[PDB]
RNA sequence: UAGCUUCAGCGAUGGAUCGGUUGCAUCGAGUAUCGAUGAAGAACGCAGCUUGCUGCGUUACUUACCACGAAUUGCAGAGAGUGGUGAAAUUUCGAACGCAUAGCACCAACUGGGCCUCCAGUUGGUACGUCUGGUUCAGGGUUGUU
RNA sequence: CUCAACCUGAACUCAGUCGUGAUUACCCGCUGAACUUAAGCAUAUCAUUUAGCGGAGGAAAAGAAACUAAAAAGGAUUCCCUUAGUAACGGCGAGUGAAACGGGAAGAGCCCAGCGCCGAAUCGAUCAGUCUUUGGCUGCUUCGAAAUGUGGCGUAUAGGUGUAAGUUUCCAGCAGUGUCGUAUGUCCGAAGUCCUUACGAUUGAGGCCAUAAACCAGAGAGGGUGCGAGCCCCGUUCUGGAUAGCGGCACUGUUGGUUCGCUUGCUCCUUGGAGUCGGGUUGCUUGAAAGUGCAGCCUAAAGUGGGUGAUAAACUUCAUCUAAGGCUAAAUAUCGACUCGAUUGCGAUAGCGAACAAGUACCGUGAGGGAAAGUUGCAAAGGACUUUGAAGAGAGAGUUCAAGAGAACGUGAAAUCGCUGGAGUGGAACCGGAGACAGUUGAU
RNA sequence: ACGUUUCCGACCCGUCUUGAAACACGGAUUGCGGAGUGCUUGUCUACUGCGAGUCAAAGGGUGUUAAAACCUUGCGGCGAA
RNA sequence: CAACGUGAAUGCGAGGUCCAAGUGGGCCAUUUUUGGUAAGCAGAACUGGCGCUGUGGGAUGAACCAAACGUGGAGUUAAGGU
RNA sequence: GCCGUUGCGACAAGGUCGUAACGAGUAGGAAGGUCGUGGCGGUUGCGUUGAAGGCUGAGCGUAGGCUCGGCUGGAGCUUCCGUCAGUGCAGAUCGUAAUGGUAGUAGCAAAUAUUCAAGUUCGAUCCUUGAAGACUGAAGUGGAGAAGGGUUCCACGUGAACAGUAGUUGGAUGUGGGUCAGUCGAUCCUAAGGUACUGGCGAACGCCUUGUAUCAUCGGUGGCG
RNA sequence: UUUCUAGCGAAACCACAGCCAAGGGAACGGGCUUGGCAAAAAUAGCGGGGAAAGAAGACCCUGUUGAGCUUGACUCUAGUUU
């Protein structure tokens, strides 16, 4: 049970909070787990995710199938995955929207910021797991 | 249109009152309001009472309750004066001073003198520059004891006592005390008049 | 809770009166929308004040005697030392070593949820928080919409003397409870008024006890002024010892069957046997004719 | 036979009911911050395509700075974009201020018309009342001096 | 008559300021009804209230006794409980109606005029230095305010002189040192998407060494994810950590200013608000009753004087304050504004008028009036293509757990209506009781 | 059994009214909404606790599943003349 | 205080207190009866009815005759009839 | 014979049973309701292998209502114990939304009037061209303006709605285009009248006077410069 | 015009419905009792009835309901005279 004061377990504030989200949250809450592999790897458990990461889809009727994420559709709140697509009755292609909870990533796409983040996460990670 | 035996409706509800509500849905949270501002307040003037000022005792006015004593206002000049403190003192140690209540009987300033006097033994002063201590100031090992007192300083005890029991008086038994009582009330129900004929009687 | 004073009355609506074929329930003003025209106020129109709205100053708290108050916390300690009490209103003790279950100070000491689950495992107790974590379910209403999504049983409140801040080890298990001795809580000692929780005693919590609530000897409670506990108007409370005492068995009498009546009247007139049965001399009348 | 009524089955018209819910109602808590440095309110305008709503003000669905760190998305398109926000900017009416109240006019400089007494443009200024001081004054109102 | 002062009054686009207009929940001053009740109605009541006008703040106002009272007395203001539906008012009808004492929240005291002493020791602009410069400190700067008196002492507890004792600093800034709060930002966090099964989709069911066991739990609040999730995610718990900023404190340093005071005893001197109070009358107002409060007109003071002590007047015992000048936080009111947390409230005819391009569409010249309107699907995958038609549209087909979920799309009631089959059918039809027929259903 | 056919019975409900099937009024049909309530004050009654007492107010102390619960009254209300 | 003991018929249990609803337009009939020419008119007395009430009969009817009512069956009747 | 009420009674039970008599009812009063509805504190369970909701056969109860079956539907619902209530509709010329018979009915009849051939079109009484016949008849059914309207103006498309028949046409609808001033007006002057300043009044917002009420209200030639 | 046709297409009203005689009844029935009778579906007229529709009688009365107006009604008042 929450303890905060300031804090609100309002089911309607819960929910107007989510689907009002600005961009910048919404990035947040678009956080997907990493896969056992490169959590042992990298010592977080999960990221925000990111384009250019690849994932693998591990729940739906698209479940196993694996690609790089080309977008992040954070109006719609979900992930365009390379080859997870659909046609059209015309014969287009569509990409099929997955969300990110429902994924893991498989590898992480690196530069300088997401290198200072993962590394803040993990030695958090680090000191946390050492006081428990 | 009442019907049987009632007692007759006095119900004051003939003015507009719904415009002139109040409710009392707020009063745990004016408890705990006032709770944090008597927090606050302590550590704000830590280490000094949270109550305050030091208060005098008391008779309450009329004859209903002077069998019984209360906090007062403050202490009287006389009073500081024969307990030996100034108005200025009082004032920069904590003691309220009524300027308005002067005293007429003798056991009543006694017995504030001796509060003061309590509260000045009970008193323990902080250097004003912790570096170089004064006269009268306290000591340090009784600084070190120095904690904050909460609620009223010096409260007052309302215990009753009960008299010991003693023997019975023949010269008690012998007063008439019903026929005193009746002669009182003559005695001042028929001054006036007496006084008119003692007045009448020197002119003739 | 109440509703808005001034909810379904910001209308200026006037009646049409009689002649116009309408009935005289005031309507509202103007033209242009079709709002014009329709019927405003009334508890029976649309939009309207509903009847005697509900006010904000109604009676929502009560005053409770505290003497009251105290016998219904004390009946309701009394009652979770009855293992059958505590069975009728559903908790599993099955394999409970007593009731009262008093336990060792060392519980006080606890300070993780890893702990206090491995103590009520081995007490056999996890069979309640087994059974509240299958009662738990969806909440049927409105209820739902206002923050009372879930409704789940209830398991067992654990009672320290002394907090050695040992609630944190059970607050996350569902269902447990935990209380003070010294502030004893109806509310959760007798959940919907029923009798018969259960509670897992401290040694602290069940020695200060007889220090909280006193005795039978009148004020012999220290932390309540003038508080004892009730004496109750009936000396033994199981009927059946009584009736069948030797005493009661001595006054008593004899049982007896319900009277018998003859309940059908038959017709000695038309036939011999009951005639002769009833008046033996008709028979020798009827001879001698 | 048809029509009418009725029963069973099927289908229309209609939008009741049920199921939640970023809404509403009430209770409680914390804070004190509008305006001539131009408020509240109104009008008009601003987007690549965008009427309305929302946002913004001619730097106009926003500039700068700081935090985070890869998008926006309907189609295009190319330290993003979000959040904070201390720098800059903030149209016209409106207490609304040059006078009037949907119009016209005065003062100064500078620039252009070739010159300029005449035009045009830009900039700054010209409201009522009031306080303090300043300058120039009026009155046999009182007084002194020639 | 010349010149120079003062007084009074002007003009300035003179230098520098200030006011106006908004907001309504609370607050302060005015103005001020009627409906209604009295079973009629005029005093009364509604009500010293809707409506109208003006003026502030974060609170406002009030406030340090011309008090309460009659004890062995209390001692500013504000607020709560009680006093109490009491005293009292009232066509003494209907009705109205306090306060002190008592228990508590909070508590903080003071400044002038006058008398007296110093007597301009005081102050604003401007100039020049100087600093930590949206403001401060210094002056032979120059002007001006001020003797029709600015400042210092000093105000009922008085006060002052002298004297004897004791005792003697205080403000504001800057920098540092820690100590503590922040509805202040940013960053950080424990444990299964494990096996079997179910599903369109699992979070649903079962199993995960162990006597006590999948694992975490100081985290089993809430929300999202294909209804169901502590363990998938954001989050939650850590009377959370790190970091930056704001504050408050305590101590050290340092800059500027400032301190002949303060208390108690003795001595001598000294000590106060006028068209105001009070009185008459008039009107309103109050529970205030031979006048509770306010105001108009007339009258109009005194100095142990004046006010008050609730029944008016004289003559008497006293008691208690010191009016006609001023400042002052806290406890208190209030969601109108900004920001938050909740609920035994409503669940789209309900709840605010407004769950939605709602004070919108629309209406009235205007003041103003004022709606209806929520729902495809997990995902548009929003029906390609063939075919008839000019087209709407239809017949196939495809997507989909599902389209009889196809765009006005969740469900889809009643009224009303069309079709197919059966049966009845002479100016009503329906209905209760009792059979028959058709039909339905049961038979170890 | 709201199907058909027979025999008997069978006037349209609500309302005011002495009297309604009425040539008395409302009612074309269906869905949804729709009316003895809240509070203050009395009185009686039922139940509960204590009992010459009882209830305690504002308030204070505590309480973090903290608007709850728990503790707390020279004094106050009612009662005891 | 001492004695005496239930003194007409028939039927039958009796008494007390409190709280409160609706009503406060009535109408009809045998007999008596006032006003009126009379009235299905107006006003009274006793009792019974309708109002509040259905049922058999009077072809029909608020009041007339019979008789008052749970839901069914058998038998017998009232008024009335064949 | 059965149901229930009343009285009495038996039984170790807020219950069962026995027994005798009884059973009208408006206004009205009580009692029972495992009759029904929505919450809360608890308790008992069901659910995508199908909840609520909806339609309707086998039964149960004197009744209020309830259980089960079949179909539709797709996410919630429920037993019992206390307690609470925005708790039950046939009416109120009730509110609101929708729908019938009337009924393919009343009706679409003032302002003289149209016809022929062709064009376009899937489609022409109604659009366009030509020919004919009529009408307004210059105080017009003509040509232009003021107020008002505000794009209705012009061109090209048009399928639905609208044009109370129709429509290929349109003041409709979709996309574009269009208003050029030294001389035409406004702008300038004042009329009736309005509204400011002072002044007075007013508790106040502000009002009254446009007047010797108020009033120190200026500007013109020239010289000098 | 109506009429018939093509196209288009309302409203009032509606307890349920529509043949009569007499009876009795709220004293003038479409329904009730006894009789007369009683055969689809319709088109054009019609104004006897539906005590037909329009409107909570504008006539009369009641109400301790109003309002306009008047005065020798009660109680006040601007203004005016002293």
């Amino acid at each position: 049970m929450k303890v905060n004061p300031f804090v609100s377990s309002d089911s309607g504030k819960s929910r107007k909070a989510h689907f009002n989200a600005p961009s910048h949250e919404r990035r947040r809450i678009m956080s997907a787990p990493l896969t056992k592999e490169l959590r042992t790897k990298h010592g977080i458990r999960a990221i925000p995710i990111r384009t250019d990461d690849e994932v693998v889809v591990m729940r739906g009727r698209h479940k196993g199938n694996t690609g790089r994420v080309l977008r992040c559709y954070r109006k719609k709140f979900v992930i365009h995955i390379d080859k997870i697509t659909r046609e059209k009755a015309n014969g287009s292609t569509v990409h099929i929207g997955i969300h990110p909870s429902k994924v893991a990533i498989t590898k992480l796409k690196l530069d300088k910021d997401r290198r200072a983040l993962v590394e803040r996460k993990a030695a958090g990670r680090s000191r946390v797991t050492g006081i428990l | 249109a009442p019907r049987g035996n009632q007692m007759l409706g006095n119900a004051h509800f003939r003015k507009h009152w719904h415009k002139r509500i109040k409710t009392w849905f707020d009063q745990p949270a004016r408890k705990l309001r006032r709770r944090q501002n008597r927090q606050a307040k302590a550590v704000e003037i830590a280490p000094r009472p949270v109550a305050g000022l030091l208060r005098s005792v008391v008779r309450c006015p009329q004859k209903r309750y002077n069998t019984k004593t209360r906090l007062g206002r403050g202490f009287s000049l006389q009073e500081l004066k024969a307990a030996g403190i100034s108005q200025a003192q009082a004032r920069t140690i904590g003691i309220a001073v009524d300027v308005r209540r002067t005293n007429k009987t003798a056991e009543g300033l006694k017995a504030n003198a001796d509060r003061l006097k309590e509260y000045k033994a009970k008193l323990i002063l902080f250097p004003k520059k912790a570096s170089a201590p004064k006269k009268g100031d306290s000591s340090a090992e009784e600084l070190k004891v120095a904690a904050q007192l909460r609620g009223d300083v010096l409260p007052l005890s309302h215990t009753i006592t009960f008299d010991e029991p003693r023997q019975v008086t023949d010269a008690e038994r012998k007063v008439e005390i019903f026929r005193l009582l009746r002669k009182e009330r003559a005695d001042k129900k028929y001054r006036g008049k007496r006084e008119k004929r003692a007045r009448e009687a020197a002119e003739e | 809770h109440a509703v808005n004073t001034k909810a379904g009355k910001q209308h200026s609506a006037e009646s049409w009166g009689t002649g116009r074929a309408v009935a005289r329930i005031p309507r509202v003003r103007g033209g242009g929308t079709h709002r014009s025209g329709q019927g405003a106020f009334g508890n029976m129109c649309r939009g309207g004040h509903m009847f005697a709205p509900l006010k904000v100053f109604r009676r929502w708290h009560r005053n409770v005697n505290i003497a009251q108050k105290r016998y219904a916390v004390s009946s309701a300690i009394a009652a979770s030392g009855i293992p059958a009490l505590l069975q009728a209103r559903g908790h599993v003790i099955d394999q409970v070593a007593e009731v009262p279950l008093v336990v060792s100070d060392k519980v006080e000491s606890f300070r993780k949820t890893k702990e206090a689950v491995v103590f009520l495992r081995r007490s056999h107790l996890w069979a309640d928080i087994e059974k509240v974590y299958n009662s738990k379910r969806n909440r049927a209403g409105k209820g739902k919409l206002r923050n009372r999504q879930h409704k789940q049983k209830l398991g067992p409140v654990v009672i320290y003397g002394q907090d050695a801040e040992c609630a944190r080890a059970f607050r996350n298990i569902p269902g447990v409870d935990v209380m003070n001795v010294e502030r004893l809580n109806l509310l959760k000692l007798a959940p919907g008024g029923h009798l018969g929780r259960l509670i897992i005693w401290t040694e602290s919590a069940f020695k200060k006890l007889d220090t909280i609530y006193g005795t039978t000897v009148a004020n012999s409670s220290q932390l309540k002024k003038g508080w004892s506990v009730p004496l109750p108007i009936m000396a033994n409370s199981d009927f059946s010892r009584i009736i069948r005492s030797e005493e009661v068995v001595k006054a008593i009498r004899a049982p007896k069957k319900n009277p018998v009546l003859p309940k059908v009247h038959r017709n000695p007139l038309k036939k011999r046997t009951l005639l002769y049965k009833l008046n033996p001399y008709a028979s020798i009348l009827r001879k001698a004719s």
